[PDB]
RNA sequence: GGAACUUUACCAGAUCCGGACAGGAUGAGGAUUGACAGAUUGAGUGUUCUUUCUCGAUUCCCUGAAUGGUGGUGCAUGGCCGCUUAUGGUCGGUGGAGUGAUUUGUUUGGUUGAUUCCGUCAACGGACGAGAUCCAAGCUGCCCAGUAGAAUUCAGAAUUGCCCAUAGGAUAGCGCAUUCGGUCGAAUUCUUCUCUGCGGGAUUCCUUUGUAAUUGCACAAGGUGAAAUUUUGGGCAACAGCAGGUCUGUGAUGCUCCUCAAUGUUCUGGGCGACACGCGCACUACAAUGUCAGUGAGAACAAGAAAAACGACGUCGAACCUACUUGAUCAAAAGAGUGGGGAAACCCCGGAAUCACAUAGACCCACUUGGGACCGAGGAUUGCAAUUAUUGGUCGCGCAACGAGGAAUGUCUCGUAGGCGCAGCUCAUCAAACUGUGCCGAUUACGUCCCU
């Protein structure tokens, strides 16, 4: 037996991981638009999947050129 | 996910876990027979206004 | 396929029991007494007995239209199926539903445990009853709990037929101390076409006919 | 002879059922259909035992709660026409009429 | 599972809870509700709703009833008020509860 | 409360906010949400991290607050239940008695299970309980059947008289010989059996050279009868109480505790099962009034499938239970195919087990063909998951006790005890439990206050 539902607090071994947060992308059009005087380029290749609005833009990741929604890789 | 992960052995919906008193939501001592699907303390405060009579 | 006959009726006491709580629940304020239906191929038709006719009704019956969208959200009724009447109840002191109700909005507003009492079995007994019988449990005078019966006429407690012949209710009363248990018993006397009564002479009750 | 309709009524009230089954029987005698007979099928109880309780505690007594079942069928040899005109009256609550046509 | 309710969800919700003046939702917390709209079907979590519920009967938009695991919503007063200044509804627009009645509901 | 996960409240860890709302700081090219891949990790878990996308005013951010909790306290409570207590008990009003607490009513006596009655009476009138009422069973009337059955008459079939066994006893037949629920015949007629909503029927009714009575209330034997005393078995059940149980039934609840590395809520794994031992309650036995292997005749109460889901084009159609066939040119358990049933309709003419057999069957008093505990190996099945055997089936193990059980101790008086199975209930899978049901069916007493 022991106590009834008591806070033990323990100790603990791990350091208390962070809370993940959003990492800001400042002016992520700017970014994404290529104005060429003028003619705006799409830098990132528009989305290949029609369900998942087809025509958003992909990511740029070294090696990788996933999407937000599909989620559809390229390597 | 998180998400995925939340709430999956539920969604499998099996055994007393996914059973419940359809009035009080407790999943103790649940009355299956002719799928009344209630709890037998339940049962016997509605068993009137079900239609059951106490009869030898 | 179709519901057999036994899976049926219990389909019909347990929404009936669902609609009775909701409505207990919902018309507490109002002398809430009873419900009835009577489901036809047209519609249901669903019954309630208050005795604040016009409260439970609203302002055009919109209260009631906020009290049939409940019951057809809930139970999927089709559009024109479901129906809902209000009808007032004859004896207000034969009901213990309402009476036990009226208790409890007593207690609440801070009365005499025995005044509220007896204010209750008196009003019943002027209605026409046999007899009154309310109990009043909890932690009233103070910390230690105790329970006070008051009675008076006529009151049947063992055997079958005392079901029909009294009208039983409680309920629960919230207060700062903790939880009231109120219970009202009435002895309900004999009626003629059954609407405040069983139409029948007590069980043990033999009558000699006066020769002519 | 013609085809044939029944009606099956089954109510937890035993004074409902017996009434409304007079009731459809009346009103078939009077316009003159050929019945073939009220048969009372057997009445169904469900039980349902339950110990008094709410807690485990004391002498293990138990609580009988049964609901019982009445059933009844009538047979006539009526266009449908005529049995909707037989079977639209007002009947009590808690009665339930089927119609069914037999082949 | 997550409360994080879409805004077209919400006024979907919102549009519902207009033309019917009540909302009634069985308190699963797997469920998905079903409503009608002007005569289409959408879905939306019970999770969801829920919380939109709360959020108006903290702000005493609403009233609430329970019973036998089922919610009752009801818009009072000040709700219909907020509900018509949300919806950049038309002005004189009430719910089906409070349009002309027409109707009797005695005995 | 028969827990593999869930249940679950415990343990070792990781998730989510399911902290509404209000006020602040922040915030449009961004308040936030969600994630590819590699690595962190038990987790091809965006949990967190690197990297970027995506989301969008839904949310963070912090202060109060709020919320949830099978957290405490049943010695703060409601409700319910158990017990006091299965017996006959309980309380006013008015009147009498007492300074008063209180008493009388509510009693000498007899009778009744009964404070049930008669009778008496400083009490008189009442109220509850008891009785009555209610449910079920036994007999019976009306009604009633194409969801129950029966009997005749024509057809269609089968045995058919001389037969006496391996040794073949006992046991009714002495105008027309029997048999055929597949003969998936055809006509008639009917309600003996069955179904059941209301009725009937039993009450001390009848009779004693009876007990009593000199009155009554009644009792005992027999009669009548399906039933002869509360007909039988249940349900209900007063008034006073208990610091009985339950905060592990509830959106029943005061006070109190935790509340974003939580006592909330999920997910993973383990535990609730863990054994030198003690105790309650069961199951199986110790064998011949038996065990095996055959064969026969034969119950009752009961259960059975699903939607604001999904597939098909506002209706079926698959979840449930079953019958038949197949598997089968070769074990069981399986696996399959087809058909039926919403349940008096299919299961089903419900082939239950005790039981019976002149079965000319095996065993022959022994831990033995008694007893199957423990254990090994193959295979199948339920499940997301079977290891700490889930559960059946096969062959081994039977050299595990146990040969009738010390002191003590439980229940029981008629279709009862005891035995014997069956159904329901828990249930995806699993009854040595419980709730009911029928089958086979006694010994003893019908008495007492010795024990409690
Ligand atoms: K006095
Ligand atoms: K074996
Ligand atoms: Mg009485
Ligand atoms: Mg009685
Ligand atoms: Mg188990
Ligand atoms: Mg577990
Ligand atoms: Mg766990
Ligand atoms: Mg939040
Ligand atoms: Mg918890
Ligand atoms: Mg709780
Ligand atoms: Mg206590
Ligand atoms: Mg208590
Ligand atoms: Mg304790
Ligand atoms: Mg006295
Ligand atoms: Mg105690
Ligand atoms: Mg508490
Ligand atoms: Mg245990
Ligand atoms: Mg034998
Ligand atoms: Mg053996
Ligand atoms: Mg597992
Ligand atoms: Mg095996
Ligand atoms: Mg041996
Ligand atoms: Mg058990
Ligand atoms: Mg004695
Ligand atoms: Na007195
Ligand atoms: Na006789
Ligand atoms: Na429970
Ligand atoms: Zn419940």
């Amino acid at each position: 037996g022991g106590k009834g539902k008591k806070k033990k607090k323990r100790i603990f071994t791990k350091p208390k991981k962070p809370t993940h947060r959003h990492k800001l992308e400042k002016m992520r059009a700017l970014k994404y638009f290529k104005v060429t005087e003028y003619k705006v380029e799409r830098t990132r290749q528009d989305c290949p999947h029609p369900q998942c609005g087809a025509g958003v833009y992909m990511a740029q990741h070294k090696d990788r050129q996933y999407c937000g929604k599909c989620h559809l890789t390229y390597k | 996910g998180h998400l995925d992960q939340w709430r999956s052995r539920q969604k499998i919906g099996m055994g007393k876990g996914a059973r419940c008193c359809v009035i009080c939501s407790n999943q103790k001592a649940l009355i299956r027979k002719y799928e009344l699907n209630v709890c037998r303390q339940c049962f016997r405060e509605n068993a009137e206004h079900i239609g059951f009579t106490k009869l030898r | 396929g179709p519901l057999s006959k036994k899976r049926m009726i219990i389909r019909d006491g347990v929404f009936y029991a669902e609609l009775f709580e909701f409505l207990k629940r919902e018309l507490a304020e109002e002398g809430f007494s009873g419900v009835s239906y009577h489901v036809t191929t047209l519609r249901t038709e669903i019954v309630i007995k208050a005795t604040k006719t016009r409260e439970v009704l609203g302002v055009n019956g919109r209260r009631i239209r906020e009290l049939t969208a409940c019951i057809q959200q809930r139970f999927n009724y089709k559009e024109g199926k479901l129906q809902l009447y209000v009808e007032r109840v004859e004896v207000r002191g034969l009901s213990a539903m309402a009476q036990v109700e009226s208790l409890r909005f007593k207690l609440l507003s801070n009365l005499q445990v025995r005044r509220a009492a007896m204010g209750i079995i008196r009003y019943v007994m002027e209605s026409g009853a046999k007899g009154c019988e309310v109990t009043v449990g909890g932690k009233i005078k103070g910390q230690r709990a105790k329970s006070m019966t008051f009675r008076d006429g006529y009151m049947i407690k063992s055997g079958t037929a005392h079901k029909s012949f009294v009208d039983s209710a409680c309920r629960h009363c919230y207060m700062r101390a903790g939880c009231i248990g109120v219970k009202v018993k009435i002895m309900l006397p004999g009626d003629s076409t059954g609407r405040n009564g069983p139409s029948e002479p007590l069980p043990d009750v033999i009558t000699v006919i006066e020769p002519k | 002879e013609g085809q044939t309709v029944r009606l099956t009524i089954t109510s937890r009230n035993a004074k409902a059922v017996e009434s409304v089954t007079s009731q459809l029987l009346t009103r078939a005698r009077d316009e003159k259909v050929t019945i073939h007979g009220p048969v009372r099928l057997p009445t169904r109880t469900l039980k349902i035992t339950t110990r008094k309780t709410p807690c485990g505690n004391g002498t293990n007594t138990w609580d009988t709660f049964e609901l019982k079942i009445y059933k009844r069928i009538i047979d006539l040899h009526a266009p449908t026409e005529q049995v909707k005109k037989i079977t639209s009256f007002t009947m009590e609550s808690g009665v339930d009429v089927s119609i069914t046509i037999l082949d | 599972m997550s409360t994080y309710v879409p805004k077209p969800s919400r006024d979907n919700v919102y549009r519902f809870f207009f033309t019917e003046g009540v909302i009634a939702c069985k308190k699963d917390r797997m469920g998905t509700w079903t409503g009608t709209l002007g005569g289409n079907t959408f879905t939306v979590p019970c999770i969801q709703v829920m919380q939109l519920m709360r959020s108006l009967k903290s702000r005493n938009l609403i009233k609430e009833q329970y019973a036998w695991r089922h919610y009752y919503w009801t818009l009072n007063d000040e709700g219909i008020a907020y509900m018509r200044s949300y919806l950049h509804l038309a002005p004189s627009a009430m719910p089906n509860t409070q349009k002309p009645s027409s109707v009797n509901f005695e005995k």
